[PDB]
């Protein structure tokens, strides 16, 4: 599961 | 005397209050009591500061904004 | 020249639903601008209130529940 953010 | 009342926006997250002042002479109905929660939530959406892609880099111009990639985040403040 | 139909993802926040934006190269005549059609394209996704709930799950439906002893309350769109 890919996971990214800001 | 004006009562602030807190509102808890069911099943969003983060947990934010939004408060809403309100009196009890003022408000002709409870439509329009309504229609100011929806309104006082609307403005405490906090206005769109910065940019990113998926990966990470910030987009701060419209040349960044028109390349390949059609997904960005949004950050507030 | 054609418009691009842009999805923004806030950061942070649940639930996940993709906002779209469509914006035109040729329209689009600064980024801060940009931004600021992307801040109203979240506003206008914000439902509307149609219901509040007091914290233990009774309905308020008048303007008499609403200024009773609570001053919390749980607002539900559609």
């Amino acid at each position: 599961p890919e996971s990214s953010e800001g | 005397r004006p009562k602030l009342v807190t509102i808890i926006r069911s099943g969003v997250k983060p947990r934010k209050a939004v408060r809403v002042l309100l009196n009890k002479k003022t408000a002709h109905s409870f439509e329009q009591v309504l229609t100011d929660i929806t309104e006082a939530i609307k403005l405490e959406t906090g206005v769109v500061k910065k940019l990113y892609t998926l990966d990470g880099k910030q987009v701060t111009c419209l040349h960044d904004f028109f390349g390949d990639d059609d997904v960005f985040i949004a950050c507030g403040p």
